[PDB]
């Protein structure tokens, strides 16, 4: 018997690169069409045995928090449970805390899954592993760019027995290739060290990677598991927009259906596209790659949609061009608007460039990226919006270029 | 035995000198872009060389036909009425290249290499399959096509003509050799050849791959002229190393015309290339730049890597850098300092520079 | 009898005002201690023969605003009602489609005053030279610079007759020197008018400037009425500093009583200083000049504060300076930290001042301007926030400068 915690942040603590959206949480935003933890639970949901899903985090419970709990738990059969910290108690510590509740119907092992990670999630490869070895830690490892892996935290393992001999939490100097991914298996025993690390904080908060990890490295309590997929970190817009695209093209392995198919007698579809029943698209509509449509969108005659995502309930009207953007939910834009982004992307000459995130000013100035609608935005007619931030409820008459728009 | 050549697109290239001379006939080390392709042509044997051009032009059949008979090999063009893309050279010439059963290099007019045409023959007779292309190891492979290829056959396992991802390090150099049952494939209508034709063909697996020696680089940009000279000039220092000039005065991989004439005591840097005709009066130290015919420079000027048009005059005391093209008949005032500055032909300058921008 | 007609805005209106604004409607915004309304409606109010005072917007009624009219009906012994408008109706719609409210009672001229607009109001002269002439528009204009005019309505008169020949809204070109300033005198039959363009619309909205004042002048309609005394007007966050020197440049005139003595026993004060009574000001600090404390804010012991607005709950710990800045409610300031800002007002007369955009941003580098802290911000200590935008509910942790922190 096995359940999965799922560590869904606090609203402090996401602190966006960009604002994804400022109304909803992150956890539950959509990225390629579900929401973001939904992809955690189901990849939980297919591995055997799997009892209970917990998500700890401090977001108070706002109704479409506990909506999205009732759609889930009939969706995949399995109780999903919410347990709020009463304080932001740190990665490992809001673990600890709830020991009792995890620790339950005693599992054989348990997951960790940190919420913003979009990855292939090989729960079974890892699980076969821990039930060949049995070893209280068991960390997702991917290879990554020499430049971009001080952004994540970098592990030096040996290569013949797969364990941790030295780790570092976001190094200043480069240190190894490997980064953690925020995938764990923990065994039941695993509860105990973290315990022992609580006493050296009375003489209540506890970072996992930086006093469990970094302290526990090399003496055979962690081991790696190196991975292949794909993998990214949802950290900022333009970093969900990819871990968007690339959830659409791993969609077709295991969901055919939900990719929009060529369908010549309606709207033109070229690559992958997500396109809800309930959203209803012209058919002289051409959707570019790598696009997602929401709940109740009325894309309207003649709309190009290229990279972007369309939350629920937004209405395009006709000949209207969306590059690069994320609209936000409720958002109307006029005829023959524009609203163009930057995609920063990821290096082609790199042979494992992993798409670095930038906190919204590079060096005091603000620097081009992904172009955020904010809930119930009207975009006027014949205006062009282009690599901006627009906070929600406003209604612009004239077109901007590279501003944040309050 | 048969060539094609592929010139045209009449934009997008060195633009400021493709305003008053073809692509293909502006100097490249005191000869033609095309003239280096066709004299390789003939250190390769080939008996017949077609070139589709998509605009016709008085002073380029002028040209070639008087080389034409000097090569001792006939050489005819095509006209295309509409630009048909580069794999419509190959559906319009096909019953001229089909007649025989003979496989036909393709080359690129921008490419400029050591050319490995007589191996790369017996390479195709060898490999015995349809479709053979040169490949090169590159540092930035996200401009040109990337290929994946095999350990020790070299049969290409996929191609894609913009990567994006990193599927490799090795690029399409862009010399290809192509069996008739090739042009048989490709209809009238304009298509891509390197996008389309390839593409299936690698999982086909018809395609080949071999590697290049040296020193390859593409001369369409009018940045990379300046470094692909550069890379040549050394090039050639290593293969004949008499032709370049020694001199007191001069350092570096120079390369003089028998009739430029320089003055005394004035510092030829690294990497420059004089053309026939030029003149350089004293004391002008000019460094990675090219000076094509005709041009001539005023005393006590610097230029690094400058490129001077045709019958262009440069002013005393002038300072040029930053990829500055110059054009057809450009006359340049006394103490002036251009930083970045493409000029349009016909043109005479009275203000310097500072930042880098198209003066018309 | 007459009545005043106060245009406040909807909740769209205060967007361009919305960093402050998420806390209180931006008419209840406290400029110079009180309300930005409660300077019209005291103006009014000393007035004689007001009867009523009306307030026109599209605002829902909540506790901020129905709490401010209950406590300025018992403060000047008016009657202060709020119209709400079902729809936005622009400028004039509200004023024709509420013409039974207005013209209940048969008063002789009422007055239409924007809520945006921080003057003199000498709405009594006005009065004067509108029982002189008894016609049907009066509209009080003052000279601006001639760069500056272009943002204004412009009013082209003859200097003998007091008449609009000619009026053009917001023109590309200059066009002239004064300017409207918003703030008009309506005869009854001014109704008449507005009624004709309702007729045109439909064979609801009406605006009142670009339809009813442009059409109408050079026919008799519209006169003009020059002021020289102070204007401004408050469509942005840091144009309300400006506005709050105005008006405690005012102050002396019409109330002494509320600007701060020296008090050499107390906190030394330079310059034109409003503290409230109920706020705890420490008589080590000194304060410079246009400066306002809100009720219950706490100074501390050695804080320099000027031409800043401290909103009423927030709290500065000692040793702190705070330059041009407005101070959001319950906003904490952390000891030894600065908040700095640059001065920029609207300013019409002078030629320096940057004019009004939407944008913000001029290449992608915030411009230089006012620092505003919105609701509940927790300023650490040691810690500098210059040129800076802060959202509200956020604790910063390190310096941050030039930036809008989302
Ligand atoms: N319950 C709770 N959860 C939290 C808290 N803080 C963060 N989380 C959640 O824990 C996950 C990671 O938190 P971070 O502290 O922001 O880590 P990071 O900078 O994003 O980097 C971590 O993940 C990387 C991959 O995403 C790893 O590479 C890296 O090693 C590190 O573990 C996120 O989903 C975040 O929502 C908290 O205080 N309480
Ligand atoms: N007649 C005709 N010729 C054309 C046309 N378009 C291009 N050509 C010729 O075809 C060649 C390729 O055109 P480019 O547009 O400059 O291609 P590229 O971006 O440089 O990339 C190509 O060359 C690279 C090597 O230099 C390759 O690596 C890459 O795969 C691709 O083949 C040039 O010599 C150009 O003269 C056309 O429409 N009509
Ligand atoms: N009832 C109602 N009131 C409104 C509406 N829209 C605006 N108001 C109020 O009307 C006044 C001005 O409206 P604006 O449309 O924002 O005009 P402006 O850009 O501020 O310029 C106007 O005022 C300037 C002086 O402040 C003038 O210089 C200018 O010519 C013009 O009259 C403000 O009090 C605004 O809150 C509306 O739809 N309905």
């Amino acid at each position: 018997m096995l359940k999965a915690v799922i560590l869904i942040g606090g609203p402090q603590k996401g602190t966006r690169f960009r604002p994804l959206s400022f109304e909803v949480p992150k956890p539950l935003f959509p990225v390629a069409g579900v929401p973001m933890i939904q992809h955690h639970i189901e990849a939980c949901a297919q591995v055997p045995g799997m009892q209970e899903i917990l998500l700890i985090g401090f977001y108070q419970p706002d109704e479409p928090l506990t909506q999205f709990l009732e759609a889930a738990q009939q969706e995949f059969n399995l109780p999903v449970r919410y347990l709020q910290e009463f304080a932001p108690l740190g990665t490992g510590g809001g673990l600890y805390h709830f020991r009792d509740q995890i620790l339950a119907g005693s599992p054989e092992a348990f997951f960790v899954l940190n919420a913003d990670v979009c990855s292939d999630f090989p729960l079974s490869a890892m699980l076969e592993a821990h039930r060949r070895q049995r070893h209280p830690f068991l960390l997702l490892g991917t290879t990554a760019n020499r430049t971009q892996s001080l952004n994540y935290g970098c592990i030096v393992e040996n290569p013949q027995t797969h364990e941790v001999l030295h780790y570092v939490e976001k190094p200043s100097t480069f240190i190894s290739d490997i980064i953690n991914c925020g995938i764990y298996l923990f065994s039941p025993e695993a509860l105990k060290p973290l315990r022992d690390v609580f006493q050296r904080n009375q003489q209540g908060t506890i970072r996992l990677e930086q006093d469990v990890f970094s302290a526990l490295a090399g003496q055979g309590q962690i081991y790696v598991h190196l991975t292949d997929g794909i993998w990214s970190q949802i950290k900022s817009a333009g970093s969900a927009l990819y871990a968007s695209r690339l959830y659409l093209s791993r969609y077709q392995d295991t969901h055919p259906e939900r990719l929009a198919k060529h369908t010549p007698g309606g709207p033109w579809i070229r690559g992958n596209v997500y396109i809800h029943p309930t959203a209803k698209v012209a058919p002289s509509a051409v959707l570019g790659p790598n696009v997602s449509i929401g709940k109740g969108v009325t894309v309207g005659e003649g709309v190009r949609l290229r990279e972007s995502i369309v939350l629920h309930g937004a209405t395009l009207q006709e000949h209207t061009c969306v590059l690069h953007s994320i609209v936000g939910w409720g958002s109307t834009v006029g005829r023959w608007a524009r609203v163009e982004g930057t995609p920063s992307d990821p290096n082609p000459n790199d042979p494992r460039a992993r798409m670095d995130s930038e906190s919204l000013f590079k060096d005091g100035k603000l620097l081009p990226a992904i172009t955020i609608l904010g809930c119930r935005v009207r975009i006027p007619a014949e205006v062009l919006i282009l690599n901006s931030i627009v906070l929600p409820h406003k209604e612009l008459s004239r077109s901007f270029t590279n501003q944040i728009i309050l | 035995m048969k060539a094609l050549i592929l010139v045209g697109g009449y934009g997008t290239r060195l633009r400021p000198l493709t305003l008053s001379t073809p692509k293909p006939l502006v100097d490249f080390c005191n000869k033609p872009i095309l003239l280096h392709q066709v004299e390789a042509l003939a250190a390769a044997g080939v008996d017949h060389v077609i070139l589709a051009v998509s605009y016709m032009s008085q002073v380029l059949e002028k040209e070639m036909k008087a080389q034409e008979q000097r090569l001792g090999i006939r050489i005819s063009m095509s006209h295309e009425e509409e630009p048909l893309g580069t794999a419509g050279p190959l559906a319009l010439a096909r019953d001229l290249l089909s007649e025989t059963a003979d496989p036909f290099f393709v080359l690129n007019s921008d490419v400029i290499c050591d050319f490995p045409f007589q191996a790369m023959v017996q390479f195709h007779r060898h490999h015995g399959q349809e479709g053979s292309i040169l490949v090169t190891k590159v540092e930035e492979p996200s401009k040109y096509g990337v290929v994946v290829c095999e350990a020790d056959t070299g049969r290409i396992h996929r191609f894609v003509e913009k990567p994006q991802v990193f599927v490799s390090n090795k690029i399409n150099a862009g010399m290809y050799i192509l069996s008739p049952a090739v042009l048989q494939r490709i209809q009238l209508q304009p298509t891509s050849i390197e996008k389309e034709v390839f593409p299936i063909m690698a999982k086909e697996g018809q395609l080949y791959a071999m590697e290049l020696q040296g020193f390859w680089m593409d001369i369409g940009q009018p940045k990379d002229f300046l470094t692909g000279m550069c890379l040549f000039l050394q090039s050639l220092r290593q293969k004949q190393p008499e032709r370049l000039c020694s001199g007191p005065g001069i350092v570096g991989n120079v390369l003089v015309d028998p009739s430029a004439r320089i003055g005394q005591n004035c510092s030829i840097g690294p990497n420059v290339s004089l053309g026939p005709g030029v003149v350089v009066e004293d004391g002008v130290c000019i460094r990675r730049c090219t000076v094509l015919r005709d041009a001539r420079i005023r005393s006590h000027s610097w230029l690094e890597s400058c490129i001077v048009g045709w019958r262009c005059r440069v002013g005393q005391w002038v300072r040029m850098e930053n990829v500055t093209v110059l054009g057809e008949d450009v006359i340049v005032n006394d103490e002036l300092y251009l930083n970045g500055a493409s000029v349009l032909p016909h043109k005479s300058i009275g203000e310097s520079v500072p930042e880098p921008r198209i003066i018309m």
